[PDB]
RNA sequence: UUAAUAUUUGUUUAAUGAAAAGUAUUUUAUUAUUAUAUUGUAUAGUAUUAUUAUAGUGUAUAGUUUUUUAAAAAUAUAAAAAUAUUGUUAACAACAAAUAAAAUAAAGUAUGAAUUAAUAUCAAAAUUUUAAUAAAAAUUAAAAAA
């Protein structure tokens, strides 16, 4: 249940995963390491391919994030929630980026390798 | 709502929904006269996408000037000049 | 503290909603239109509203001392084919009388027919407009 | 089914203990000096305080998201305006550092380093020794083979505590 | 016009219902036979086993 | 009917209604096969 | 593949790309103007196992431009000046 | 992936990867057996030796 | 006005026209500093008022002072180390001693007798375990000392390691030694300490397995490969290894002991059954992963390694078991669901104890990222409704989504 | 929680200047981005 | 769903990892002792309308956690499973008894 | 010197916004380009689960 | 004690420069242009991180990005038929009856005050009486727990 409020929560997803085109072998048991990131593959449907315009509207959406100018909005998104009273967010200071450049490489691997 | 063209005044309808209330008043719309992208303009105002709760699907309904705009360009002066090459009812 | 308003007996707890499909109950209402059908008090009809509103109904309604014969146009119908609940709504205009009659079907002395056979929907508009008139005149001022 | 709950009547009353006279407990010279809670019966084997500086984590998870805590990097007060301690820190102070009174060190000093001498009261009574090192302004002299005690060096990266 | 309430005051609302449901009382549960961990019937895991099978 | 367990009252395997002469003359009824000791702990 | 760029945009319109790149951010952080900042973000000492915290360190681009400010907003003398 | 391990087992006769690199090492091990037959930081540290005299 | 006491620490309603105080947001009670405030205390560095002075001489004193040692005197400290072959004997005589005096436990009738604690064995065996880089499970001891023949077991082994060191020294130390003077500048046979120590080490592993706690039973079992340096005595322990790690539910280890134990088969003498006990386990690990195929073909070919030794002969009847009953069903084990059924009690209690729970432990009350805990919202790996990155817009860079009514 | 909400156990009535207040916060924190002041908590203290 | 019985929780892990350090039988322990006394308090303001203010308590308390071992203990079953997970799983073509292996015991003969 | 900055600034800041609508528009029919491209190399027709007679009927539109 | 309390609950941003005020450790805050010493640039106030756009210039499409929750009563707003009442006007105001549909404000997980507190693990009810409500007495009677 979520901590905050105690509500139940609902896992709500589509039935034909196999027919689809987008989605087709993806994993939710777990989440991928980022949220732009592309999600999760077995290990079975690694040859998978995507449709090309969803292909390359989410290359754009996850390239917004690998900018300097998103480290700088998530250190001072925790500025904000420390100011806030928000506990167990660390310092802007011992906060560390979302994207790296060695981090962005290995994941280019992985991504080239799941084609 | 009804648009216009801010650069030759080509004028369009199309209604808006409660997900684009926010281009309400300039739309980034292709111009077919200008052949490129222009900046559009309310002009009158539609009655609604959805319904009003027990009001019928009439209410509010357009302004004069959507009424007004559409028997121009569509009506029985309007539509008598292409009533002769395929009488649209019909194909 | 001295009565109690719920009850929590089983034999009114219980529901039987999930035992309906054992009793055909739109069968049953079928088959008690067309009793009424066979015995004359309605007779079967099948229209869709832009095709039945508008038509002129000629109504006998038996009364004593003398029925009473009314000629009204359709405003309204509540059902599509034949059925118990059929209804219409009828606006009939007489001398200096203006009145909006809703006649149920089956009534054996409520004998009601259409006539028109058509549709007739600016007939319809023209009456809605007249009733629309009348009812806002008739309040007094 | 339903577990045995009962209200206590500790939480309901529970005045302050008795507080000493001039600091003095009146049965000190009477009874045994044991730890404190072995004959009552108070004991454990770990004692986890979740104030520490390693369980801050664990308090902070155990906490709810809900409850905040404001100012965390700043503070309403000015924290620049000299302003003095709490009394017990002061006499912790004051019962540590002594030496820091005006005219502490004893005149004439007659202790150095290589002098014999014996210790006269305390731990080790009765026992001789060489004067190996002189602390002048703390008063205290380093006898040998006298007050031997372990000193724990702790572990660094390549040395291992000693 | 209230005044101090007695600890035997305090202790009625344990006798009642309300009380002993919110509180005191357990939960059924046995082992998810996919995860191995304590679960209760009716509520399952965000897992792909657990959601086509959820046991 | 997942959750509805055949001969059982309402899912229930401790409650054990088959090969018992209980008359349900327009339902379906199956033989009885002793349950094994895993199956109720 | 050809996004839109601050730097590419502001070459192509001869906009000065740092005045261009403060055109889009709030004007306390690139100029001398009255704005409120957060506690959390101004910088901290160096604790026992941590070391110092700065600004400037940890938000380089949210720096006031002197140069960008008088060059917009102070006024020269050298106009003003009639001897 | 799925089809690409479904054609390497169905090369390799059911044998999974495992297996075959298994059976490939041991009859390595058995030719080294064969050739030898025709052929024929958790530990404490001592103290260092002092450093200037 | 004034219902109560006069000071801000009291509990009743106060006013400012009367009692007129300060702006103090949190500060300590009258009894101490409660933990709301000494999180403040560590990271902000300060109570949350300000009016409080930070008085850290004590922890100053803990960790400076105490940690601080001069340049030329830890350049002398590690010059008078004692002697490890010295603190090897004694520590080994110590526990040897304490084992020793440990109490025969009475049998009673109709009911279990508790054993008696091991209180003074945990200091030596301690001394023990750092001095010869190997860590000893206390419950497999126990369960040693409870077991008599394993007692007795432990007990002479124990006393030939002693002999062993005391007259010809520590292999492992002078192996250490050797290989590091080499590569400042091969490899002999399994010694009779060494030997000694891997036996005592496995009886320690057989009684915690005994007990009933296989991590440990596996983990004994693996600081025990490390003193192995013959084939027989290798194949032995990592064919240990493979059935500890089967019961502690680590298939992916089991099978690679097992395989080991199996590849050690040409080197090993033929009386051994190592081998036999390591392609059991292969094949035992293989059946656990619901690879039923690959289970059949290692047993298949340990049977013909090995004509049909009494074990593998027993897991081939287990096979055939369940082989003559999963194409009545299945036809097979599908893909997609193989590994996923639990079968032990080990990982039963694994999960009970580092499992989900309701409300805490879960994706929804703390999330971890590089050693840090983040709340619910700033979560970098999902961005589901409720989470921080859904309001971070175009950052005034480009329109990156189509997205009209947000973002 | 079912039968507590049944036998309505804990406060029938509720605040209701909240649903108000909520959204004129929300107002005055637009206009703090505005005016390029930091957003602040609502109920600091009245929690 | 409890704030209390998520902290008795961490002491439940606390006392059980130091248990199996001490050496007692994970499977044997039983909760001999738990109890619970106040600590120290926190106070926060309250300001309150027309003026007035309060001091909020800020409370905090202590743990006490006995884990003893009891041999005579006989914990009852846990992995009876409903009906429906049983022909779920039977569905989807798990078995719906956890397959077991007899491992051999550890032996030192080839040392 | 106030009145020329601000009205400086802000005419920028509307040209580097036409920019970047533009470049989105020019994006997004590229998008829809390459998309009814794959679209009618696979055989997907975003009309329905239906088939072309329905269509050619045209009686729903 | 009230208190299993009231209150809080952070899921979607339409706007642009000072000075008073505030001093919060700007580690070199900025990196440069011009010229020419010196001096100083980030954070209001209402006991607070509070109904809050301090209106000194100036103009504007940067969406210039912290508000939980699965039914109910009473209350608070908004709407509220082809019934009826009084006026304006060529739809607007309240009303009384169907005052009815429909909108917003839950336990429960958390945090957690204040008024109040002589008191028995307080005593349903009826009758008679006694120095002003008498819960004070007496007689009949029989009053469960949450
Ligand atoms: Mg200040
Ligand atoms: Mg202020
Ligand atoms: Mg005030
Ligand atoms: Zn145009
Ligand atoms: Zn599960």
């Amino acid at each position: 249940r979520r901590r905050t409020d105690a509500v139940a929560m609902y896992f709500v997803e589509y039935k034909n995963r196999d027919m689809s085109d987008n989605h087709k072998g993806e994993d939710y048991s777990a989440g991928p390491e980022r949220f732009f990131l592309p999600p999760r593959i077995v290990e079975t449907e690694k040859g998978i391919q995507r449709p090309p315009h969803m292909q390359m509207a989410f290359d754009r959406w996850a390239s917004k994030f690998k900018t300097e100018e998103f480290h700088h909005w998530w250190r001072l998104r925790h500025a904000k929630l420390r100011y806030w009273g928000v506990r167990n967010v660390p310092h802007p200071s011992d906060v560390d980026p979302l994207w790296t450049e060695k981090e962005e490489e290995e994941w280019h691997n992985e991504m080239l390798a799941n084609t | 709502a009804l648009f216009s063209c801010f650069r030759c005044g080509y004028m369009y309808e199309f209604a808006v929904s409660n997900s684009y209330c926010r281009k309400l008043t300039l739309r980034n719309d292709h111009c077919p006269r200008c052949d490129q992208l222009t900046l559009f303009r309310f002009m009158s105002v539609s009655g609604m996408v959805g319904n009003m709760p027990f009001k019928p699907i009439g209410v509010p309904g357009p302004s004069y000037a959507t009424l007004w705009w559409r028997k121009t360009r569509e009506g029985k002066e309007a539509s008598a000049p292409l009533d002769a090459v395929c009488k649209s009812d019909r194909w | 503290g001295y009565t109690r308003e719920r009850t929590n007996r089983h034999f009114f707890v219980a529901r039987a909603n999930a035992f309906f499909s054992r009793l055909p109950i739109a069968r049953v209402q079928r088959s008690l239109a067309m009793e009424a059908v066979r015995e004359g008090r309605m007779r079967p009809w099948k229209y869709t509203k832009e095709q039945i509103l508008g038509a002129p109904v000629t109504c006998n309604f038996e009364y004593n001392p003398r029925p009473v014969r009314l000629i009204g146009t359709v405003m309204d119908a509540h059902t599509e084919e034949t059925s118990i609940k059929g209804g219409l709504k009828v606006y009939a205009r007489n001398e200096e009388t203006n009145m909006m009659l809703w006649i149920p079907p089956g009534n054996p002395k409520l004998r009601h027919e259409v006539t028109s056979t058509k549709g007739s929907f600016q007939h319809y508009l023209d009456e809605r407009d007249k009733w629309d008139e009348a009812w806002i005149t008739g309040r007094a001022r | 089914m339903y577990a045995r709950f009962r209200t206590r009547s500790k939480f309901y009353f529970r005045p302050a203990r008795p507080a000493l006279a001039y600091n003095v407990d009146p049965n000190v010279m009477r009874r045994p000096k044991v730890k404190r809670g072995l004959l009552k019966g108070t004991y454990s084997d770990e004692t986890v305080d979740l104030r520490d500086r390693e369980r801050l984590e664990l308090l902070e998870s155990m906490r709810h998201p809900r409850e905040r805590d404001f100012y965390q990097d700043h503070t309403y007060h000015n924290q620049w305006l000299r302003r003095d301690l709490e009394k017990h820190q002061k006499q912790q102070l004051a019962a540590r550092y002594k030496y820091f009174a005006p005219d502490f060190e004893i005149s004439p000093w007659i202790w150095y380093p290589g002098d014999i001498v014996e210790v006269v009261s305390g731990e080790g009574i009765g026992q001789r020794g060489t004067i190996i090192a002189v602390i002048k302004y703390k008063n205290e002299i380093v006898v040998q083979n006298i007050n031997v005690q372990d000193v724990v060096i702790p572990a660094s990266e390549s040395r291992p505590e000693q | 016009p209230k005044r101090k309430k007695n600890p035997m005051q305090l202790r009625r609302k344990v006798y009642g219902l309300h009380f002993k449901e919110k509180y005191l009382k357990m939960e059924e549960w046995y082992y998810c036979p996919l995860c191995a961990e304590p679960k209760k019937p009716g509520e399952w895991c965000r897992r792909e086993d657990c959601r086509q099978i959820k046991p | 009917a997942r959750n509805l367990a055949p001969g059982f009252s309402r899912g229930a395997l401790k409650h054990d209604w088959r090969a018992l002469g209980v008359y349900t003359p327009d339902h379906p009824q199956v033989p009885y096969h002793p349950l094994q000791t895993w199956m109720l702990g | 593949r050809g996004r839109f760029n601050m730097d590419e945009a502001a070459a192509a319109l001869q906009l000065n790309p740092a005045y261009a790149a403060a055109l889009y951010r709030p004007l306390n952080y690139t100029f001398h103007i009255r704005g409120q900042l957060y506690p959390a973000q101004k910088g901290r000492p160096s604790r026992p196992g941590s070391l110092a915290a700065s600004q400037g360190r940890m938000f380089p681009l949210y720096q006031r431009n002197d140069r960008l400010d008088k060059e917009l907003f102070r006024l020269n003398s050298r106009g003003l000046t009639t001897e | 992936r799925g089809d690409a391990d479904r054609n390497f087992r169905e090369a390799f006769h059911g044998m999974s990867l495992d297996q075959v690199l298994f059976r490939e090492r041991l009859r390595q091990r058995r030719m080294q057996k064969q050739m030898e037959e025709k052929a024929k930081t958790s530990l404490s540290r001592d103290p260092q030796p002092p450093p200037s005299d | 006005y004034q219902r109560g006491g006069w000071s801000p620490g009291s509990k009743h309603q106060k006013h400012m026209t009367l009692n007129p105080t300060l702006y103090l947001y949190r500060f300590p009670g009258p009894h101490g500093p409660g933990p709301y405030t000494m999180k403040y205390w560590w990271t902000l560095g300060c109570f949350p008022t300000g009016m409080e002075v930070p008085f850290r001489l004590h922890e100053f004193l803990s960790t400076y002072q105490q940690e601080h040692v001069p340049v030329e005197v830890e350049e002398w400290l590690r010059c008078y180390i004692k002697d490890p072959l010295s603190e090897l004997v004694n520590a080994s005589n110590d526990f040897f001693k304490a084992v020793e005096v440990y109490p025969e436990v009475e049998s009673a009738r109709g009911y279990k007798t508790l054993q008696p604690s091991i209180a003074p064995l945990l200091v030596p065996m301690k001394k023990f375990e750092e001095q010869l880089g190997v860590k000893i499970s206390p419950v497999g001891l126990r369960s040693v000392l409870s077991n008599p023949v394993l007692k007795d077991r432990f007990l002479d082994d124990l006393f030939d390691y002693k002999s062993y060191v005391e007259k010809g020294g520590s292999t492992p130390h002078r192996r250490l030694a050797r290989s590091r003077f080499e590569g400042s500048l091969p490899a002999e046979t399994t010694a009779d300490d060494e030997r000694s120590l891997i036996l005592l080490l496995t009886t320690i592993s057989e009684g915690c397995i005994n007990a009933g706690n296989y991590s440990d039973a596996a983990s004994v079992l693996a600081d025990a490969l490390m003193f192995c340096h013959d084939p027989d005595s290798q194949a032995t322990t990592h064919a240990n290894i493979s059935f500890a790690s089967l019961l502690n539910a680590d298939f992916k280890g089991a099978e690679y002991n097992g395989r080991e134990a199996a590849l050690l088969q040409p080197q090993v003498k033929p009386t051994s059954t190592a081998c036999a006990r390591g392609y059991v386990g292969w094949a035992a690990a293989a059946a656990y992963q619901d690879d039923f195929e690959k289970a059949e073909a290692i047993v298949k070919d340990g049977l013909t390694l090995y004509v049909g030794n009494e074990h593998l002969e027993k897991l081939a009847n287990k096979l055939q078991a369940l082989r003559e009953e999963q194409p009545s069903v299945y036809k097979q084990v599908p893909r997609s669901l193989r590994e996923s059924r639990s079968h032990l009690p080990s990982q039963q209690s694994r999960g009970l104890l580092s499992g989900s729970g309701k409300g805490f432990s879960n994706e929804f009350d703390w999330v971890e990222f590089k050693n840090k805990l983040y709340p619910s919202k700033m979560d970098p790996r999902n961005n589901e409704m409720g989470s921080v990155f859904r309001r971070v817009g175009d950052l005034g860079s480009f329109i990156s989504t189509s997205r009209s009514m947000e973002r | 929680s079912q039968f507590l909400k049944r036998t309505f156990v804990g406060g029938m009535g509720y605040n209701v200047k909240r649903p108000y207040r909520i959204e004129i916060r929300m107002e005055h924190d637009k206009k703090r981005r505005m005016r390029r002041r930091n957003i602040g908590c609502r109920r600091m203290m009245k929690s | 769903l409890r704030k209390g019985h998520q902290i008795v929780f961490r002491a439940l892990e606390m006392a059980q990892q130091g248990a199996e350090a001490k050496g007692l039988d994970k499977e044997h322990l039983r909760v001999a002792h738990i109890s619970c006394y106040p600590g120290p308090t926190d106070k926060q303001i309250d300001i309150r309308s027309k003026g007035y203010y309060a001091w909020k308590t800020k409370k905090s308390s202590h743990l006490v956690l006995t884990l003893a071992e009891d041999p005579e203990m006989v914990l009852p079953d846990r992995t009876c499973l409903p009906y429906s997970s049983l022909m779920s799983m039977k569905r989807a073509g798990l078995s719906a008894q956890p397959t077991v292996i007899d491992v051999p015991a550890i032996t030192a003969d080839g040392i | 010197k106030r009145i020329d900055t601000a009205k400086r600034m802000r005419r920028d800041r509307r040209r580097i916004e036409e920019l970047k609508t533009l470049e989105f528009w020019g994006w997004y029919m590229k998008l829809q380009r390459v998309r009814g491209r794959w679209c009618r190399e696979q055989g997907v027709s975003s009309r329905g689960v239906y088939g072309p007679a329905v269509d050619a009927a045209e009686l729903w539109g």
